[PDB]
């Protein structure tokens, strides 16, 4: 992703 | 007519083929391999990077990257190689001829669709495009108009309630448990028995142990006692090199983390309580039809006994006058593609495509306008 | 072998093996069925190309004249 | 085209010839003899020192030095005489005309290549040069792209795993058991039967007893019992002077030290356990292809029965579902030269040469830059 | 270990 | 060699 998780 | 392509990028597998076919022409892992060692021979025909069944075949030499994780594309230069391989080598068709249909998990980043669109029109020059929510397609596949859909592949799981073709966006649940996190858990737990797996090329071994050996217990704590007391449950598997491993009470512990994400340290509830809470967010006139039409979809739902375990543990939550049915067709690993194959063949759909003439005027943001 | 007047055992040996030799030593080495088929077909192509050049040399012998050719 | 020279310095033998030939023009021992007695006659045409087949012919008058030991060149003024003899007397070709290719055991000292390069450009004035790992060339010779190679000459033994032309440097094993240490063992053991050999000119006799009489037992302790109980195994050899010697259970004890280096007081494991451990250092996806393509190479692997003994004692270590094949072609003593002969003939290779214009810019250290 | 490595 | 063995 961009914040919460790593993707 | 030029038939449209259906290309279910998913994660971990690419499924592609022509609309109106009943199963995809191309099913290969969405994996890009680059060689890490020094090449020593000369004239070998060295090749920069390998896609799919090649990277699986040569995997011992390679580092394997998945460009999509949790349904988000994280490396576009890999992903575009995967599409290039899909159109030109695997389907052997020029995508400039006829439209293309693509599938995405709900509620993921807005920019992912814009990039997919920009790549499809700019580089691949597709005449028209659309993107469709996977869980909607699973209903087209299972032949229904009213459903709640537990769609769970590699990367991502989500519930979408649909009543008579009206989706209920406020009730859409998304969860990031998936086959890849069952695999990484199976790696961290097999170590208990001394076996060890540290590289991607053997992450791909654990991924196939999970597929053959694992199964879901109808009730967890009694089978945990059983297989702690009698060894009769344990089964053995030959690794590629010829070593035999043996797996016992473990082989039901990894798929059961779908029902207890605490095992990998997530807060959230399992697939059963997220399914029930998604039904509870729906208004009360439709709950009986949602309880009847629970549809399993995607590969992570393939474990033996996941149907009966779901029906049990939702019946433990539902009001006892209701009736609970879990619809788990054997094709279900492909149902998102089958649904997109029928969707793309409908004559009514032909208006829906985003044509290049529209994109050239509005830019890639047109997706948010004309898609869901 | 009956046609060409050769020992069956020599053809049967040499079709399936090949001989390496250094000045001091020589080795008879077996070869794959693929290499055996490539060798047989190369021998057939060589017999043909030589037969062709021979027929063309007899043509030339029938067409030549003894006078010294000044130009052509 | 100008064909390149291929000159496999090895140790103990020099093998040299032109690229594209199928066997070397020149095979002579890499040995330099100097006369030790007082020369008494006058006008004889005495000559300071002899190279190769001369020093073998006159050996009774000479002291014989090998300039290479354990694949390391230890005397450069000998070695340069050997190269001078190779180019000018034996091949009868000026090396200034066309490129030269040289072979080296892996993992040996870095300065050996720098000195070889410096001598080849400065004195012999070769237009271009390359140095190539012997065990890589043995695959070119045996017609394979995936292999593990037990290459064992005089001086040095090594295993190199290669998968589809990617070498796995972390798994390269090198061992200093060799034909010369089997020879020095055969000298120290023949003393049991009273025969004695103390000088280099008769070390060269023991070196040929070892070649003709010795063989490897399929199982050691039963043949040791047999030939201690029945004399039927013993064979006899005529020394140069006409004395007959007789050798019994001994003639299998010296080559069997390849499998038990304890006999000469080394710690390390034999060639079989180093082969298996080299496979074990490789990643598990490739081990089945390594187990199938075991390639014997170099002269010390010529002993009768070493193939069957290897296949036995590796099958004793490998997982029993695997299949183990030892590839021992009869040419194998020359396979490193044959492989270098084909390598140097590849049109793709012509870029690879270290040209003098590069060396004059980068200095002799360019080898580490442009070679393997 | 029992599989993935020598221990 | 230079240390361990004699070459
Ligand atoms: N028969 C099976 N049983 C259990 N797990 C499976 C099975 N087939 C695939 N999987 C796992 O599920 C994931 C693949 O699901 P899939 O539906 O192909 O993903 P997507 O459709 O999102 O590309 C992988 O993690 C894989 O290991
Ligand atoms: N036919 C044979 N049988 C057994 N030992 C041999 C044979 N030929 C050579 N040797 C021994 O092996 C060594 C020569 O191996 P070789 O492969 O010629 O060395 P290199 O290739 O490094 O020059 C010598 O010690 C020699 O005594
Ligand atoms: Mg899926
Ligand atoms: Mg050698």
């Amino acid at each position: 992703w961009x914040a919460x998780c790593p993707a | 007519e030029t038939t449209a392509l259906v290309c279910d990028n998913g994660s971990g597998l690419v499924k592609a083929g022509f609309a109106g076919d009943d199963a995809p022409r191309a099913v290969f892992p969405s994996i890009v391999g680059r060689p890490r060692h020094q090449g020593v021979m000369v004239g070998m025909g060295q090749k920069d990077s390998y896609v799919g069944d090649e990277a699986q075949s040569k995997r011992g030499i390679l580092t394997l990257k998945y460009p999509i994780e949790h349904g988000i594309i994280t490396n576009w230069d890999d992903m575009e190689k995967i599409w290039h391989h899909t159109f030109y080598n695997e389907l052997r068709v020029a995508p400039e001829e006829h439209p293309t249909l693509l599938t995405e998990a709900p509620l993921n980043p807005k920019a992912n669709r814009e990039k997919m669109t920009q790549i499809m029109f700019e580089t691949f020059n597709v005449p028209a495009m659309y993107v469709a929510i996977q869980a909607v397609l699973s209903l087209y596949a299972s032949g229904r108009t009213t459903g709640i859909v537990l769609d769970s592949g590699d990367g991502v799981t989500h519930n979408v309630p649909i009543y008579e073709g009206y989706a209920l966006p406020h009730a859409i649940m998304r969860l990031d448990l998936a086959g890849r996190d069952l695999t990484d858990y199976l790696m961290k737990i097999l170590t208990e028995r001394g076996y060890s797996f540290v590289t991607t090329a053997e992450r791909e071994i654990v991924r196939d142990i999970k597929e053959k050996l694992c199964y879901v217990a109808l009730d967890f704590e009694n089978e945990m006692a059983t297989a702690a007391s009698s060894s009769s449950l344990e089964k053995s598997y030959e690794l590629p090199d010829g070593q035999v491993i043996t797996i016992g009470n473990e082989r039901f512990r990894c798929p059961e983390t779908l029902f207890q994400p605490s095992f990998i340290g997530m807060e959230s509830a399992g697939i059963h309580e997220t399914t029930y809470n998604s039904i509870m967010k729906c208004d009360i006139d439709i709950r009986k039809d949602l309880y009847a039409n629970n549809v399993m979809s995607g590969g992570t739902t393939m474990y033996p006994g996941i149907a009966d375990r779901m029906q049990k543990e939702i019946t433990a939550l539902a009001p006892s006058t209701m009736k609970i049915k879990i619809i788990a067709p054997p094709e279900r690993k492909y149902s998102v593609w089958i649904g997109g194959s029928i969707l793309a063949s409908l004559s009514t759909f032909q208006q829906m495509w985003i044509t290049k003439q529209e994109y050239d005027e509005a830019g890639p943001s047109i997706v948010h306008r004309k898609c869901f | 072998c009956d046609l060409m007047g050769v020992d069956y055992e020599e053809m049967a040996h040499w079709l399936c093996h090949r001989k390496l030799a250094t000045a001091t030593e020589t080795y008879i080495k077996p070869i794959s069925k693929l290499h055996a088929i490539n060798a047989r077909d190369a021998l057939a192509k060589h017999i043909y190309a030589n037969l062709f050049n021979w027929i063309v040399d007899h043509v030339n012998k029938a067409l030549h004249s003894t006078v010294k050719q000044h130009s052509f």
